[PDB]
RNA sequence: GGAGAAGGGUUCCAUGUGAACAGCAGUUGAACAUGGGUCAGUCGGUCCUGAGAGAUGGGCGAGCGCCGUUCCGAAGGGACGGGCGAUGGCCUCCGUUGCCCUCGGCCGAUCGAAAGGGAGUCGGGUUCAGAUCCCCGAAUCCGGAGUGGCGGAGAUGGGCGCCGCGAGGCGUCCAGUGCGGUAACGCGACCGAUCCCGGAGAAGCCGGCGGGAGCCCCGGGGAGAGUUCUCUUUUCUUUGUGAAGGGCAGGGCGCCCUGGAAUGGGUUCGCCCCGAGAGAGGGGCCCGUGCCUUGGAAAGCGUCGCGGUUCCGGCGGCGUCCGGUGAGCUCUCGCUGGCCCUUGAAAAUCCGGGGGAGAGGGUGUAAAUCUCGCGCCGGGCCGUACCCAUAUCCGCAGCAGGUCUCCAAGGUGAACAGCCUCUGGCAUGUUGGAACAAUGUAGGUAAGGGAAGUCGGCAAGCCGGAUCCGUAACUUCGGGAUAAGGAUUGGCUCUAAGGGCUGGGUCGGUCGCGGCCGGCGCCUAGCAGCCGACUUAGAACUGGUGCGGACCAGGGGAAUCCGACUGU
RNA sequence: AUGCCUGGGCAGGGCGAAGCCAGAGGAAACUCUGGUGGAGGUCCGUAGCGGUCCUGACGUGCAAAUCGGUCGUCCGACCUG
């Protein structure tokens, strides 16, 4: 809040395209441009190369993710949901 | 990364068992697949994300991408974005089973087709707002004339 | 000042076209067409993003006119991949062997209690 | 061009088939002599006077020596 | 006539507010100032590091503040510096004076020791 | 102004004429009549493929033809090794074709860029008109090289038994498709097939910084020179080296070795990095378009003086030097970042690597040289002139219209703004002379009022740059905003502040002012000397209150209706 | 007019978003001050692109749609071979 109040990233859009599409717009635009801890390396260097792909710049390390997020919620239940029958299956 | 394509999409390496030669494939990248990571294809392969096994062989309630409509059409339904499609049942007899198509159609399916487990990488592409005529132009510029 | 024009017929700015100052004995700038700027092999691992060390940065086409030492450094894979990967390789190959040998007397044992 | 350091390197190399006019020339204590061949233009120096003069009587089969003046 | 002009600016001339057309960012840029500002502390840094008047951590603590323009040129800097070379002077002699007295007062105590042990 | 691309096609050069054209004229012209002019392995087409076009197979169609470019195809006529047969040439040895065995994915024939990819030529001279093309001088690329034209690498090692004082010589067993460095890697080579993997070709936009070059600047040396009625060690021009090799500066490394770090450290303009190995030392690789050297001073240029009636591409003396600089302009290289619901090209071609199918002579020789240094031959075909635009193109024309690019000096100035000047270009744009009437077109100025004119402040005018203060309502809190409203601005003379390089190891001993060793001073509050680009603030004095003095250069405020906006 | 491929180009200034540094306050949550940073289908503005107003000039014109001043935009839905 040094210098913005409650805009912060979406300043740069100026007074344009509305004040709540502009905050709807600031959780994706912090979200893609933070960097990631990596967890092949344990180093802050995932980064959004594209569109749902990340790369580690240490590990050089390319994964498919969430087009803003590195892991997406519906990707770790869908995760747990295939181990748990996995281990179901194979007993 | 795949021009006008949300989804991006990932280059396997397999070694063909006839020829000396190292085949290479196009597959859709499944949330979570990495660079440097072994896939194992066919009717033995694991109940792991990014393995592409018949759907008769995996268990109910079983989340997959690349569906095959039909055995043999190398993968077409729920292949978007981040859509997924559900093996709600299985009918050992006739050799059928249930399919929950994105869309939320109950599709009946040959369980001989294939189908890679897990979402497709990149979801939550629509949730950010275009906010701009510009990012729509370039949006459609590279998937053709139709903005 | 000494202004210059194009030698050759190609007016427009391109690739293909790029050009330096030069002075000649007859003391008048000129200019002198230079060579596009090669870059030498990348790893064939593509996981460093270095580019290979002990070979000419030159065009494909003046690598057939350069020697042989030139174009490849005295070692297993050597101008095609780095050495940390080729060591890397040495050593994943030879515990994976070791692995497979393990697993193999493993089998036999279990093969001969059973 | 290709500058030699021995003297006897010269030797050989004006002593070729090829070779053909070996002009010298007095340049104010760097005294060359330039050695004519297919390829290359064969140059070599002499910081000493004495030196030139007396290799100015080595060509064997009484080439076109003239000097450059 | 030019190099004439350019000597009167030189000893300064003809560059008051009614002979400046641009603004004082567009004339002299705030950022090229900093860099040389910058450049100029660092090297200074950098010389006492190597020259042994400076620790690493009193070197690492100036680069920061020199980072933060605590300092607004080199003079300043150096006559900072210099405070804190005095005062960690002072420290380490009272903290030396400190150690002495209590070295001597353990020694003699384990002088006393001895000599009660010998004793018994 | 100097050169191009498309387009024009002789409009280019010389001579002659003034019949016709150049809306006057012309001794002139892009007019007319005569003759001349375009010189290539290296500059481009030619080669490759992109978007795309288009055959065969197949299908349709009354039919000319159409659909389609991998689709309802027996789609490679190719290659190594082996066997058989034959001719040819010292039928020794090799080449050739014929057959048989064997091996073989490709992916569609073909066309598609004179700005995409694409190996390799630069300097000087030269014509009335062409010259990276002609002459001279230096190179380089590709193809051929059978007999292989030469040297050099595979190379002339060890053991055993003898002779010989010794160097050395003979007989026999052998190994020998190289060598060095811990390492990154290096050395002029350093066998190799079908097959397989990889790289280059081959990549967006924008910002920052650093290196190099071209140009500009300053302090000087020279050479030629304008002024000199007074001054001016004067102001103006010049003051250099090619491609191709060798070496060294200078950059970059996500390259290696010793070592393991919190008291966290290193570091940039910003970033960023580190127990998955940071700082500190020793090394290695890439570009080195820059400096020295062969080229190369022979040549070029600036001057002074001659040979020659004339032709004459001549002859000679000298110089082509020493330094510092800058958010300075342009080009290039290298790091570093930001943006994408944009991810920013294919193919021809070349190279590297995994393997040992196969070859070699057997102890002085050989097979191989992804050929190490030389030596020999060739590179065919087409364009090459000029204009490239207020006169060589398109608009009926020498039409104020339109037409794609490169080079980008000095001053003022934020500036590639406007104005003035240097190199270069020209005669004011299909004519001149004489007066300055009315209407006009384009500029201005006007006492007092200041929109009372008019549908309407239409037009004009006002403000305008920079520095220092100050800045409301509303709001989506980002803005409004240069809001509104105030003060200063010239000249000259000073003051203060913002920096780099070098220097103390001085005393004694010793060796040849320089080097080595020992304890000293350890400037650890730094001082001494030498250099350099601009600024910022303040002070006094002064000019007829004039000072962003020409040029550049926002009129604001209170509201209503509509459209979110940017854009079309 | 539009889609695609392959090339070229876009002075100088104002506003100063994310991120980072230093200082101060706090018991914490964190907050203020001074800097660095240069994002924006950001603003003034040249080249370029287009053509609002004077309903100016001309209107058998330079021109079968041109010229002057004043104009909108000028880093992206940009211009162009
Ligand atoms: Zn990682
Ligand atoms: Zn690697």
């Amino acid at each position: 809040a040094k210098r913005t109040k409650k805009v912060g990233i979406v300043g740069k859009y100026g007074t344009r395209y509305g004040a709540s599409l502009r905050k709807m717009v600031k959780k994706i635009e912090i979200s893609q441009h933070a960097k990631y801890t990596c967890s092949f390396c344990g180093k802050t260097k995932m980064k959004r190369r594209a569109v749902g792909i990340w790369h580690c710049g240490s590990c050089m390390k390319t994964v498919a993710g969430g087009a803003w997020t590195y892991n997406t919620t519906s990707a770790v239940t869908v995760k747990s949901a295939i181990r748990r029958l996995k281990e179901l299956k194979d007993q | 990364h795949d021009p006008g394509r949300g989804a991006p999409l990932a280059k396997v390496v397999f070694r063909d068992p006839y020829r000396f030669k190292k085949r290479t494939e196009l597959f859709i990248a499944a949330e979570g697949i990495h660079t440097g990571q072994f896939v194992y294809c066919g009717k033995k392969a694991q109940l792991n994300i990014g393995n592409v096994l018949p759907v008769g062989t995996m268990p109910e309630g079983t989340i997959v991408c690349c569906l095959e409509e039909k055995p043999g059409d190398r993968g077409k339904l729920a292949r978007a974005s981040g859509n997924y499609a559900t093996v709600i049942s299985h009918n050992p007899e006739t050799k059928k089973t249930r399919v929950k198509l994105p869309s939320g159609s109950k599709k009946v399916i040959s369980s001989a087709n294939r189908a890679v487990v897990g979402v497709v990488a990149g979801g939550g592409r629509i949730d950010k707002p275009i906010l701009k005529a510009g990012r729509a132009y370039h949006k459609y510029k590279a998937k053709r004339n139709c903005w | 000042v000494q202004r210059l024009t194009y030698r050759r017929r190609l007016s427009y700015n391109t690739a293909s076209n790029k050009t330096r100052l030069s002075r000649t004995p007859g003391n008048r700038i000129v200019y002198l067409y230079t060579k596009k700027v090669g870059k030498a092999p990348k790893s064939a691992c593509g996981v460093c993003p270095g580019r290979l060390r002990g070979v000419r940065a030159v065009r494909p086409k003046v690598l057939m006119r350069l020697s042989k030492t030139k174009k490849h450094v005295s070692r297993a894979y050597g101008g095609s991949m780095c050495a940390k990967c080729v060591r890397d390789r040495i050593k994943r190959a030879f515990l994976i062997e070791e692995q497979k040998i393990v697993v193999k007397v493993l089998k036999a044992q279990a093969q001969s209690q059973k | 061009p290709r500058k030699i350091e021995e003297i006897k390197d010269f030797l050989l190399t004006a002593r070729r088939k090829d070779a053909k006019s070996v002009k010298i020339k007095k340049n104010k204590d760097n005294v060359k002599f330039k050695v004519r061949c297919s390829r290359y233009l064969y140059t070599l120096v002499i910081t000493d006077k004495e030196k030139a003069e007396k290799l100015k009587q080595s060509l064997p089969p009484g080439l076109a020596v003239k000097e450059l003046k | 006539r030019c190099r004439k002009n350019t000597l009167a600016r030189r000893k300064g001339r003809h560059m008051g507010i009614g002979k400046r057309k641009g603004t004082a960012n567009a004339r002299m840029p705030e950022k090229v100032t900093w860099m040389r500002r910058m450049r100029i502390l660092r090297r200074l840094l950098r010389r006492y590091r190597e020259s042994k008047k400076i620790d690493r951590h009193m070197y690492h603590s100036l680069y920061l503040k020199v980072k933060g323009n605590v300092f607004k040129n080199k003079r300043i800097l150096m006559e900072h510096i210099h405070k804190l070379k005095a005062d960690k002077a002072r420290k380490k002699l009272l903290a030396d004076q400190a150690e002495a007295r209590r070295s001597k007062t353990k020694e003699a105590r384990k002088r006393r020791e001895e000599r009660l042990q010998a004793k018994k």
